[PDB]
Parts: C-alpha cells; sequence; structure tokens
C-alpha cells in the first residue's frame, strides 16, 4: 500500500481525482496511511473545503474523535490549528460532535493549538461550546500559558475573562504564564495578568527565579515594575 | 523543507524557553529526516516532538 493516491488527492485538491477514487474503491474512505491518518485528516490540513465537506458526507456515522493520527491529532485537531472557522463549524455541526478537550499524544487540546497561534475566532468559539480553558498539557501548561507565551492581550482578556481562567500555575519548568509573557518579553501583556487579572509576581521557577528575572532584557524587566 | 499547515511550532519553544539556536538547527533537522523517512515533504508534529527528544537534554 506504499502509496495512499486518495489522501494524496486530498494534498493536492483534486476534488475530481477524489471523487474518483472512492468510486473505484471505497474502502479508501476511512483507511489509516503511514501517520494514521485518514483521507479527511490531509483534506483539513490543506483546508480543501469541496473534498471536505464531500469526504464528510459519507462519515456521518463516524465519530471525529475516534480517527486521531500517529500524535492524537483528530481531524478537528488538524482544523483547529490550521485556523478556518468555516472548516472548524463544518467538522462541528454533525449529528455526533467531537470532544472540545480531547487531548492529543502530548495532551494539548484545540484551545491550545487555537490560542497559540493567535485563533481568535476558533479560540472563542471553543470557549462558547465547553472547551476547558484550564487542561493541562505534558508541561502542566493550560491555554493561557500560550496566549501570555505569543502576547495577544486579546486572548489573554478572553481566556482570563469570560473563561475565567486561573493565572498562576506553573508549568514543568515552573512558570506562570506570567513569566512566558516576560521572557519573550510581552511587558504591556505581563501587567494585563498582574494587573488586570491579579497574577502573583513573587512566585519563583524551579531555579529560584520571578518574572522580572526570567524577563527579555532590561528595558522590558524595567517596564514591568516601573508600572506593576 | 516545509511544516504542515497545522504543524505547532510554538509548543516545541515555549516548554523551556532557552535553548541555544544550535539545538533548534538540531532539532528542526532531525524533523526534516523522519519526516523524510515518512515520504513525505511536509513536517508533522509527531516528527518535532520525537526531533525535540532526541535533541534536548
Amino acid at each position: 500500500m506504499s502509496n495512499y493516491p486518495l489522501h494524496q488527492a486530498c494534498m493536492e485538491n483534486e476534488f475530481f481525482k477524489v471523487q474518483e477514487l472512492l468510486h473505484s474503491k471505497p474502502s479508501l474512505l476511512l483507511q489509516k496511511d503511514q501517520d494514521g491518518r485518514i483521507p479527511l485528516h490531509w483534506s483539513v490540513s490543506f483546508q480543501a473545503h469541496e473534498i471536505t465537506s464531500f469526504l464528510l458526507s459519507k462519515m456521518e456515522n463516524v465519530n471525529l474523535d475516534d480517527y486521531p493520527d500517529d500524535s492524537g491529532w483528530t481531524p478537528f485537531h488538524i482544523a483547529c490549528s490550521v485556523g478556518n472557522l468555516e472548516v472548524v463549524k463544518s467538522l462541528y455541526d454533525r449529528p455526533l460532535k467531537p470532544d472540545l478537550n480531547k487531548i492529543t499524544n502530548q495532551g494539548v487540546t484545540c484551545l491550545h493549538l487555537a490560542v497559540g497561534k493567535k485563533w481568535f475566532e476558533v479560540s472563542q468559539f471553543l470557549i462558547e461550546n465547553g472547551a476547558s480553558v484550564r487542561i493541562k498539557d505534558k508541561f502542566n501548561q493550560i491555554p493561557l500559558h500560550r496566549a501570555a507565551s505569543v502576547g495577544s492581550l486579546k486572548l489573554i482578556e478572553l481566556l482570563c475573562g469570560l473563561g475565567k481562567s486561573a493565572v498562576n500555575w506553573q508549568d514543568k519548568q515552573g512558570w506562570t504564564p506570567l513569566f512566558h509573557a516576560l521572557a519573550e518579553g510581552h511587558g504591556d501583556a505581563a501587567v494585563l495578568l498582574v494587573e488586570k487579572y491579579g497574577a502573583e509576581y513573587d512566585l519563583v521557577d524551579n531555579k529560584g527565579a520571578k518574572a522580572e528575572d526570567v524577563a527579555l532584557n532590561e528595558q522590558v524587566k524595567k517596564f514591568f515594575l516601573n508600572n506593576v | 523543507m516545509s511544516l504542515a499547515p497545522e504543524a505547532d511550532l510554538d509548543s516545541l519553544i515555549i516548554r523551556n524557553d532557552s535553548l541555544s539556536g544550535a539545538v533548534i538547527a538540531a532539532i528542526m533537522q532531525e524533523a526534516g529526516l523522519r519526516a523524510v523517512r515518512k515520504n513525505r515533504y511536509v513536517i508533522l508534529q509527531s516528527d518535532l516532538e520525537e526531533a525535540y527528544a532526541t535533541q534536548v537534554k
């Protein structure tokens, strides 16, 4: 089986080809390649709307959750990381909807994937249909850790605000969302935590440092204390 | 070569946010070969995590 054309067909977006390959051999619709991925996977990865939508029609009794690739990534996972609200809404509004909290091999939820990349719609959409804003991945990291890391106040005010997110949890390295949003130097972001969403800042990582000590550069640091 | 649209390299950096630019090169490179064997060009998360492992501590 070395080559899996149907999947390929999904990568290259040859809508017909696909519709033509399913015709010849039906057992392909739900076949898993050397990555544990089924067609739908790739048809979502590259955003093949027509192919996708179609592919689904014959997967309407198929639970997305039951199809995670070799990294626990589900066609709804790939969907959320990519950033297309449509494609996601597509995979969501169906008889059997996917678990918004199912994690991947390294335990990250679509909220992380979404937040990390900064997909406000996606992030928000999810939060609205459940999606725990508090799921720790194999690094004791929750979406806010991601949000602060990049530093989007926009998503910081969403997780912490609406999603009443916890803000003082520390990952493995022993870092609160604040350290992150300071090591990458997002002063304004850092302060928003402490200031608007009461984030403690006297804690120390698993080495003895506080958020101030693990800041990007002095320019950053100062702006912090000079405003906390 | 290139990263799969859904790849999540951020996750990889944000873990211990303190990696020498050289490991990044090694991590990134290893993840290239893993993707190579799977006879694919684009890189998946599988490759990266498996690269991060045999490349850090």
